[PDB]
């Protein structure tokens, strides 16, 4: 409801400005205009996947703030840094193996 | 010819031709080619207009320095008309509309305005005159555009008996509202609504062909008082044309908009002219007489609708 109604209005308003901006200038008779007139490079794909994998490990970090409330902290603190280091290694691997070519 | 109008030069841009032409309603689709052709050889041109001076800018490159003049006038007034025609070696009337307003109905633009211009030219002693009539003129015709047109063809032949009235068929070109009419207006956002376009015969003509005809008429001394009609070299059927159009325009086809402010599209009376057959008048001299050959619609329809074509087509079958 409240959020729904707020969400509905935002995009409801968005389209109108889009519709009005697009269409209203149409009915202006500005004569008529004449007619004007890919290499898959490897570098750009590598970053796409690299972002995905690195992003995925983020989802495992998001619970962190709730995890710190657990009475079993020795384990939580151990594992919490475990993911980060594994994330650290992941980057470390690409750097040494020349992975970050786009960075160059 | 007057001392200042004797021919001089080689007919280029800055060469003097000697044709002081006054074009009425030159802002239209037909006029801009006539102005451009007159400007091409450097003939002095006066261009009365009604719209904003901004709308006349595109005509400026078409003429050399001091060859294009943009006065003001009003159809309802004749004082303004006299100024623009006081010393013209010829006067051309191209006024017209495809729809009626609450200011100037069909008769006003097709009867009085063509006339009022004619008389002043006689009063001012204009040596020549040109008038654009419609091929299908007849007072018993259905299309009020034509019925209104048919009246004008008479007074112009009377007020200025030597005025070379011309009656071209449908015209097409880059900015035309006939070939562009079918491609966009008929189809866009709307499935074709052709009312059995099986009997109609349409024989359009190319705009450049008409433009060359007019200039040749001005030069000719024997063309005084005659009457001409310009028609493409190949006749066609209405239904055959539309179907062929979508082949060049590559739009989907399915065989078979009101009147509002602004410039209306698909008006009530405009329909009658699309369905109205093109008259066959073998006795009236036409383009071939003016040293001008009709250009087949096949050769030139490519350029006009190339823009309609988003981002090997058998030419349309003819009908005798
Ligand atoms: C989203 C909100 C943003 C804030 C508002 C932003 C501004 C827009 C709101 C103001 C509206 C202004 C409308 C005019 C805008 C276009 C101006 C223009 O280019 O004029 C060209 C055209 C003039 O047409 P034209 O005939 O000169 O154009 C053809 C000329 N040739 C062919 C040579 C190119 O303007 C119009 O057609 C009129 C537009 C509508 C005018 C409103 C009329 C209201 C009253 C009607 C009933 C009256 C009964 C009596
Ligand atoms: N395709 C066709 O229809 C064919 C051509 N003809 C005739 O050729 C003539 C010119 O063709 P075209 O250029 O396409 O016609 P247009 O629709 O482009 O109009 C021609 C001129 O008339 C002006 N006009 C309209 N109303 C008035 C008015 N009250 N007073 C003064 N000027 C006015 C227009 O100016 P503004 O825009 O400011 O109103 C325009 O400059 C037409 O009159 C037509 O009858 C004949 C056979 C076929």
């Amino acid at each position: 409801m409240n959020l729904m109604l707020a969400l509905l209005t935002n995009f409801t308003l968005a389209t109108l400005l889009v519709i009005i901006a697009f269409w209203l200038p149409q009915l202006n008779v500005y004569s008529e205009k004449t007619s004007p007139y890919l290499p898959f490079s490897m570098k750009f794909f590598l970053v796409a996947i690299t972002f995905l994998l690195f992003d995925l490990e983020i989802a495992l970090l998001l619970p962190l703030p709730w995890a710190s409330q657990t009475a079993n902290l020795n384990t939580m603190l151990t594992m919490a840094l475990f993911l980060i280091i594994l994330l650290a290694v992941s980057l470390a691997y690409e750097w040494t193996q020349k992975g970050l070519e786009w960075t160059e | 010819l007057h001392h200042a109008v004797i021919p001089h030069g080689k007919g280029g841009r800055s060469s003097v031709s000697g044709i002081v032409a006054t074009v009425f309603g030159a802002t239209g689709f037909l006029g801009r080619y006539v102005v451009n052709h007159l400007g091409r050889m450097g003939s002095q041109v006066i261009v009365p207009h009604r719209c904003e001076p901004y709308d006349t800018m595109h005509l400026r490159p078409m003429g050399d320095l001091g060859q294009i003049i943009f006065m003001d006038w009003n159809g309802r007034d004749k004082d303004s008309i006299r100024r623009a025609v006081e010393h013209s070696s010829v006067v051309i009337n191209l006024v017209g509309r495809e729809w009626e307003t609450q200011n100037f109905d069909f008769e006003d633009v097709f009867v009085k305005i063509p006339q009022a211009i004619a008389q002043v030219s006689k009063e001012a002693g204009v040596e020549k005159f040109i008038h654009i009539s419609h091929l299908n003129a007849d007072i018993k015709s259905s299309s009020k555009y034509l019925r209104s047109k048919a009246v004008g063809e008479k007074e112009v032949r009377e007020t200025f008996p030597e005025a070379t009235i011309i009656k071209p068929a449908e015209i097409f070109g880059r900015e035309d509202r006939f070939l562009n009419y079918f491609a966009n207006i008929r189809w866009f956002g709307g499935v074709p609504l052709i009312s059995l376009g099986k009997k109609t015969v349409k024989q359009p003509v190319y705009i450049v062909d008409v433009t060359k005809g007019i200039i040749n008429a001005i030069k000719d001394p024997d063309a005084r008082g005659k009457t001409f009609a310009f028609v493409g070299p190949s006749r066609y059927l209405l239904f055959d044309l539309v179907q062929y159009v979508f082949a060049v325009a590559h739009r989907p086809f399915l065989p078979y908009f009101e009147i509002s402010p602004f410039e209306p599209w698909t008006t009530r009376d405009k329909v009658e002219r699309i369905h109205t057959t093109d008259k066959i008048l073998p006795h009236l001299p036409g383009l071939e007489d003016l040293g001008v050959e009709a250009t087949p619609l096949e050769l030139k329809a490519i350029e006009v609708l190339r823009r309609h074509r988003t981002y090997d087509v058998q030419p349309a079958k003819t009908i005798p």
